[PDB]
RNA sequence: GCUAAACCUAGCCCCAAACCCCCACCUUACUACCAAACCUUAGCCAAACCAUUUACCAAAAUAAAGUAUAGGCGAUAGAAAUUGACUGGCGCAAUAGAUAUAGUACCGCAAGGGAAAGAUGAAAAAACCAAGCAUAAUAUAGCAAGGACUA
RNA sequence: GCUACCUAAGAACAGCUAAAAGAGCACACCCGUCUAUGUAGCAAAAUAGUGGGAAGAUUUAUAGGUAGAGGCGACAAACCUA
RNA sequence: CCUCCGCAUAAGCCUGCGUCAGAUACUGACAAUUAACAGCCCAAUAUCUACAAUCAACCAACAAGUCAUUAUUACCCUCACUGUCAACCCAACACAGGCAUGCUCAUAAGGAAAGGUUAAAAAAAGUAAAAGGAACUCGGCAAAUCUUACCCC
RNA sequence: UGGCUCCACGAGGGUUCAGCUG
């Protein structure tokens, strides 16, 4: 399959190869799931041939002849990965009514700041994980003194921020 | 003496350059003799179809007519499952005996 | 050299401008509108001199006890420290002990 | 593109700009976002003042982002372009940009600067109209495939049957894969 | 003698001595990173 | 697949399978005269040997009969106009030596 | 005539208002997967030494009142009862205003310390003067000038 | 991460004389007696010759521990990042 | 014509004299270190281990020493991951300094003291010196040739 | 508070002879 890796020996130096229209998530919306399957791994096989193409270009130095079209194979990747999650997202919404697909919870760490703490899928179960045990979701009073300067500090910037649009505002319209 | 620069497997002594590692997933379990054994299980399958006899392929045309977006909403997807529903007048109550388990995912991608 | 060597965009001044053409009214708001307000109201300012003068001093120990609850923290302890400043040097330097 | 950043009519990937603004210097801005804005690429506007005064014209490009518009074959200034040795060789003209509110419109029966305000017709549902008058303005503006480019029919087939399974469960009794095992339950905390 | 070396690096000693594991362990190593984190900076261990 | 969390497989559990791969791979010019049958790839930091040999069997039914693999490191120490590091990044480097002397060469594209 | 010199907006300051925030990562952090928090601040400093004492900091307008009161009765400290409580700028303008172009570069084992700087314009798809020199080295004698002188 | 001391698991010590001794001469290494150079230096203590120990109360790599009126010290107010 | 040099591992660095192109080991682009070496280990319950090493053989000690598994239970699925470059590290420096271990005992490896003159003084280092031989000097310090005895501690 | 002897050792502090030498 290396004669796939590269495109049409027809092709080879020709500055500029006529195809255009990366997929859309409507028409990828309107095909199946198997056709998807199956459009994945076309798109997939042409990509790995488009960045071959272009290493080389960078070897050689000369002018890559399609970052267009590498453009538009990456978007209709990115088009059909939302079109499986979509559909997987809904399914998990009508028969689990979760609206994440990986489990976890809303921690306080160290150093006070609360995270979202994404689960992580261990053999024995909470309380007897030694290293998990050492990792700790809370913080302690020291911390509160730090968590008022780090809200402060935030409460500053956006003071300095909203002060200068106005600003510039102003003196826009001394300017018209 | 770089605070800044990452830190990787190829920075350190010979015991932290075997430990460290780039994110490549584990495929066995290493034993007693300094000797790994390797899960086929662990390793992942590719699952490729059968792309002979195929139409669809990597763009469309420009010829190809504009149609507005519309993302699928679990009621829209509910609404076409079930129309059968108001004809009489599948859901799956726990997960346990699933294979492809939704909600703590038991599939990859 | 320090001296500017070309002169400068002209300055052009509305002075009859509606801050500037309306400056001054409802002062005398209570004498002539029978005392019922009070031109420390009309002041706009900070909660803590505004129908107040004061001194530095005065001014920082004022401002510590009318807002300081509200004050980021840092700035309570550069008022803190200032006040103490300021209270070693009205209180101990000088002339005219 | 960076903030603090000016734009030349030169496109942010060219030679021009990257000699231009090259990413060690800073500059103070020019004042120029109302959206609400009627000159679009390729149409025909009327200048007004300046070089040609009163002249027609056609809008080649937009710098929408600067509050410019430049026309074409109109407002023109010369350069020595390429030319690639110490002699004169070549001159070019180039096209420096004009203001918005100083270029108007051209109606294409009254051929008069006009200014045309979005007024919501009955059509659908927001196009240029003129406030003097009506006659509604337009707005402005063979290829076949490859061997990796499919028909349109091919690309809208719409073969998707809504159903619960995922594509993973589909794509598994689709190719046949058995799969009796059963997956042993973990811990996710 | 000679005095300009008193670094004499290993990774091991750098990491168990200023580690973020380390720093961490302690409740003012604790409050170092928080100081380094409201000063905002870039590292704030080794 | 990469970014993705894998799921655990306990004693007897299914075979991980993988639909719609996220392993985009680029095969490079060697840079010091490899011989015969042996093809380079550039590849993601999290694709084993295996995974690549599956990958070249399954998706382009390529024979592979070795893979090798090294990670190259790139250069820190390039540096802005800040004097900030600019870091070239680091990537897996595979060298596939074909099954049954099938003898690959890299074809010489811009002619 | 070189080196330069010049510039104005990048932003900042004080107020008012309004309560604000996919993966990996406590193991050697940024690494898929194994058997415990809670305890008077001290001291510099004033007392011209210092030893009891020494303002506030640990939410509280104006006045009562610096009063009653405390106190090596001295430096100083000090109540209460009672009593009327819509955004702007005689701010900075690049050694200033923020440390900030950045907590970066650099320094330090670490905690930590911590910078500098940019100015063509509508479009670049286009002129003069600091110091220091040079044009142009010097001619008895001396705080380098002053009175002068035809010089 | 220097340095003082300790802990844990390591290593080095030619030749000749001698015949398990804090042995002799002497390399490797450790130290720093005398001189000379050097002094904004090659070096914020070096160089060159001269010298002392060199199977031991030795030197030494790696990891760890003791922390500020504290540690540590074969006491020199020595050392604890010039 | 030179060298306790050189090669390798360890530790530390982190692409830091590879190719090409450009400007005045610098800048940019492109390449590259491929596991067999090394690292990342061990399913346990109970239990077994008085005997040194030193050519370990007589023989010699004292300071008394490091190398070790069994009965049974469960366990055949097999070879992944990571290090791998260099003229390099710690000394602000392309620093006469610091730097562990194996091997080569002058190298089969590695290197160059002199930019070009001239041939003053002073200065540094070296070699030679009639006669004399410490008269120098605080003192034989330095050099030169090697040695004796007495005290003090 | 010993005292008198007392052997070996010292980049310790002095002294003598001999040689050797700028
Ligand atoms: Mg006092
Ligand atoms: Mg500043
Ligand atoms: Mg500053
Ligand atoms: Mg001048
Ligand atoms: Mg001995
Ligand atoms: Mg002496
Ligand atoms: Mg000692
Ligand atoms: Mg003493
Ligand atoms: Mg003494
Ligand atoms: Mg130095
Ligand atoms: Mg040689
Ligand atoms: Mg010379
Ligand atoms: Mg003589
Ligand atoms: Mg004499
Ligand atoms: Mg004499
Ligand atoms: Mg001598
Ligand atoms: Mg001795």
């Amino acid at each position: 399959g290396l004669e796939e890796f590269f495109d049409d020996p027809k092709n080879w130096g020709q500055e500029k190869v006529k195809s255009g229209a990366a997929w859309t998530c409507q028409q990828l919306r309107n095909k199946s799931n198997e056709d998807l399957h199956k459009l994945w791994y076309v798109l997939l096989k042409e990509r790995n041939m488009l960045l071959t193409l272009e290493q080389e270009a960078k070897r050689q130095r000369l002018p890559m002849p399609s970052p267009e079209r590498l453009d538009k194979v990456v978007d209709s990747m990115d088009a059909l990965d939302k079109v499986v999650q979509e559909r997987e997202d809904a399914l998990r919404l009508l028969q689990t009514g979760q609206e994440r697909a990986r489990p976890g919870a809303w921690r306080r760490d160290i150093f006070g700041r609360i995270i979202w703490h994404k689960f992580k899928q261990w053999v024995i179960p909470w309380h007897l994980n030694k290293r998990y045990n050492r990792k700790r979701f809370f913080a302690l009073p020291y911390v509160d003194h730090f968590l008022r300067l780090e809200r402060e500090k935030r409460a500053r910037i956006k003071a300095r921020k909203e002060n200068l649009e106005r600003k510039k505002a102003k003196i826009l319209l001394k300017k018209f | 003496a770089d605070r800044m620069s990452k830190w990787t497997s190829k920075r350190g002594p010979r015991s932290f350059r075997g430990r460290k590692g780039r994110g490549a997933k584990g495929i066995g379990f290493l034993t007693s003799g300094w000797r790994f054994v390797q899960i086929k299980e662990m390793v992942p399958e590719f699952v490729v179809p059968d792309l002979t006899g195929f139409k669809l392929k990597p763009y469309v045309s420009y010829l190809a007519p504009e149609s507005e977006e519309t993302p699928l909403t679990a009621a829209q997807l509910f609404s076409e499952a079930v129309a059968p529903a108001i004809e009489k007048d599948g859901f799956e109550p726990t997960q346990e005996g699933k294979l492809f388990q939704l909600y703590p995912r038991n599939f990859l991608r | 050299i320090g001296i500017r060597l070309t002169l400068p965009p002209p300055k052009v001044v509305d002075r009859w401008n509606e801050k500037r053409a309306m400056f001054g009214v409802y002062d005398n708001i209570g004498i002539l509108g029978n005392f019922e307000k009070h031109p420390k109201e009309l002041i706009r300012g900070p909660i803590w001199l505004r129908g107040w003068k004061g001194n530095e001093l005065q001014r920082c120990i004022r401002k510590r006890k009318m807002v300081g609850s509200r004050m980021f923290a840092d700035d309570l302890h550069n008022l803190n420290k200032r006040i103490r400043y300021l209270y070693k040097h009205f209180n101990r330097h000088g002339k005219f002990r | 593109l960076p903030p603090h950043y000016r734009y030349g009519m030169s496109p942010p990937g060219s030679v021009a700009d990257k000699r231009k603004n090259p990413p060690w210097i800073r500059r103070r801005p020019v004042v120029v976002s109302d959206e609400d804005w009627y000159l679009f690429c390729g149409d025909t506007v009327e200048i007004l003042e300046g070089k040609d005064a009163g002249k027609q014209g056609k809008v080649v490009q937009v710098i929408r982002q600067r509050n410019w518009v430049v026309v074409g074959g109109l407002n023109t200034h010369y350069r020595y372009i390429g030319k690639t040795m110490d002699y004169r060789g070549t001159m070019i003209p180039s096209e420096a940009p004009l203001l918005h509110r100083q270029v108007k419109l051209v109606d294409p029966m009254d051929r008069k600067p006009t200014e045309i305000e979005w007024r919501f017709t009955e059509a659908g549902e927001r196009v240029r109209v003129s406030t003097r008058s009506g006659r509604i303005i337009p707005k402005p503006e063979t290829w076949i495939d490859g061997p990796k480019d499919t028909s349109v029919e091919d690309a809208l087939e719409r073969t998707y049957v809504p159903c619960l399974k995922t594509l993973q469960e589909e794509v598994m009794e689709a190719m046949g894969i058995k799969e009796t095992r059963k997956y042993k339950k973990v811990y996710w905390y | 003698k000679a005095r300009g070396n008193e670094y004499q690096p290993s990774n091991i000693k750098r990491k168990n001595k200023h580690g973020w594991v380390r720093r961490l362990s302690t409740p003012a190593g604790v409050q170092v990173i928080l100081r380094r984190m409201l000063k905002g900076r870039k590292s704030l261990s080794h | 697949a990469r970014n993705v969390v894998y799921p655990l497989y306990r004693l007897g559990g299914p075979q991980l399978r993988v639909f719609r791969t996220n392993f985009f791979i680029q095969l490079v010019r060697p840079g010091v005269a490899q011989p015969e049958d042996t093809v380079q790839f550039r590849i993601p930091m999290e694709m084993t040997r295996v995974d690549l040999r599956n990958y070249l069997e399954g998706i382009y039914n390529v024979p592979v009969a070795a893979v090798r693999t090294r990670v190259q490191h790139g250069s820190n120490k390039r540096r802005d106009h800040r004097n900030v590091r600019i870091k070239k990044p680091d990537y897996k480097v595979a060298y596939v030596q074909l099954a049954h002397g099938q003898t690959f060469t890299f074809p010489d594209l811009f002619p």
